[PDB]
């Protein structure tokens, strides 16, 4: 069916670009309109602008001096690029796709990019067990610690284990790195017989490790 | 620009009653209202379109309403997978601008938090940092006490806590509280404990464990 | 109410 997908999140310093693409399925770039939205804490939901199908462009007045939206019909991608960032531009930013091709209900939506300004350095996470030791119930986890900046997406067993699964928000230390757990629970019984790694990747630092979480 | 205020700010109901969230413009836009639905970790979905049409997938108990400046979007039978936040959007003057959204919480049966806690690992240890977790699972309501104790000696300062948002399934939250010390000072005690205290729970429950055994 | 980059919520 329709779909949009951007490319990864990651840090942009100070009064610098951010460069997202967004590469479409299921329709032509040629007859419908792709736009741009931006959620922040300060401002939340944020319409910046638009590439019509003709290859006009519409911006949102406070950034019409910044903001630069191309395509390529061909590789059905939209190419989004925003001029000199501060710390308040940090925010998700969306592409998103309208029902018909000139309006702008957007019943379609990009996965997002959560974009971070900010002047610090890229590291990745050190991941480690939280080993299992309830009525039959076990309860492990994985401790992803010291990584910046966010996000990190956490599975476990490939995407085959979802019951259970509680990875909670992460917060931000006094080192000014995030850490977070993630943590599940399954029958004693099956510690075993049934192998748990949680699938921790940091796409910011490239950073892929996978876990094995055993009873100590 | 048009401003949408939306109100009240958070909305808390029980399973299978009605529900309305209200938007209202500063000037009047006809009928050129959109809603939204955000679940957590989720990108906006479209709810609504033109104040009361319908969009294709959408659970019918999804209905809207309005026309001028106050609009109103309504559930009729809440479920616990509509734990969201719900924001409108007008698009009957450029720019389109969309409100500041409404929290909807769900209410159920207390249930007491299931306790357990987390020594730090001995990979962790080599990098001269301890990190000790306690874990309180499927609990409501959100009210949690943590107290963590090394050696009878009150913590306090070195611990951070971290709430889920609400389950879109049985709608308990699960909290994690971890206490973080230097290796030095965690080799030099014995006893670990987190004390939670909970609205389902008749007395604090305690975990707790000796660094070896 | 504030929106959450974290959790994609409003907190
Ligand atoms: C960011 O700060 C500028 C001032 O330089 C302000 O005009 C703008 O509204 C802010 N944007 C946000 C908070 O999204």
């Amino acid at each position: 069916q329709v779909q949009l997908k951007q490319s990864g999140p990651g840090l942009v310093q100070p009064s610098q670009s951010l460069s997202i693409t967004c590469t479409v399925s299921g329709f032509s770039l040629t007859n419908y309109g792709v736009h741009w939205v931006r959620q922040s804490p300060g401002k939340g939901l944020e319409w910046l602008g638009v590439i019509w199908s003709g290859g006009n462009t519409d911006y949102n007045t406070p950034f019409t001096s910044r903001l630069s939206i191309n395509k390529d019909n061909s590789k059905s991608q939209v190419f989004f690029k925003m001029n000199s960032l501060q710390s308040n531009d940090t925010a998700i930013y969306y592409c998103a796709r309208a029902l018909t091709y000139y309006d702008y209900e957007f019943a379609y939506w990009g996965q997002g990019t959560l974009v971070t300004v900010s002047a610090a350095s890229t590291k990745g996470p050190s991941v480690f067990p939280l080993a299992p030791s309830s009525g039959g119930t076990a309860a492990l986890g994985c401790l992803v610690k010291d990584y910046f900046p966010e996000p990190v997406t956490v599975s476990w067993n490939s995407g085959a284990l979802t019951s259970g699964v509680h990875t909670f928000p992460a917060v931000l230390q006094s080192s000014g790195l995030y850490s977070l757990s993630s943590v599940v629970t399954v029958p004693s019984s099956s510690l075993g017989t049934q192998t748990y790694i949680c699938n921790v990747n940091h796409k910011p630092s490239n950073t892929k490790v996978d876990k094995r979480v055993e009873p100590k | 620009d048009i401003l949408l205020t939306q109100s009240p700010v958070i909305l808390s109901v029980s399973p299978g009653e009605r529900v309305s969230f209200s938007c209202r413009a500063s000037q009047s836009i006809g009928t050129n209202i959109h809603w939204y639905q955000q679940r957590t970790n989720g990108s906006p979905r479209l709810l609504i379109k033109y104040a009361s049409e319908s969009i294709s997938g959408i659970p019918s108990r999804f209905s809207g309403s309005g026309s001028g400046t106050d609009f109103t979007l309504s559930i009729n039978s809440v479920e616990s997978e509509d734990i969201a936040d719900y924001y409108c959007q007008q698009n009957n003057n450029w720019p389109t601008t969309f409100g500041a959204g409404t929290k909807l919480e769900l209410k159920r049966t207390v249930a007491a938090p299931s306790v357990f806690i987390f020594p730090p690992s001995d990979e962790q240890l080599k990098s001269g940092t301890a990190s000790v977790v306690c874990l309180l699972n499927n609990f409501y309501p959100r009210e949690a006490k943590v107290q963590w104790k090394v050696d009878n000696a009150l913590q306090s300062g070195n611990s951070q806590e971290s709430v889920t948002e609400q389950d879109s399934k049985d709608s308990t939250y699960s909290l994690s509280s971890t206490l973080t010390l230097s290796k030095a000072d965690y080799e030099k005690h014995k006893v670990y404990a987190c004390e939670v205290t909970h609205q389902g729970l008749s007395s604090p429950v305690t975990k707790s464990f000796n660094r070896g055994a | 109410c504030q929106f959450d980059l974290s959790t994609r919520r409003l907190k």
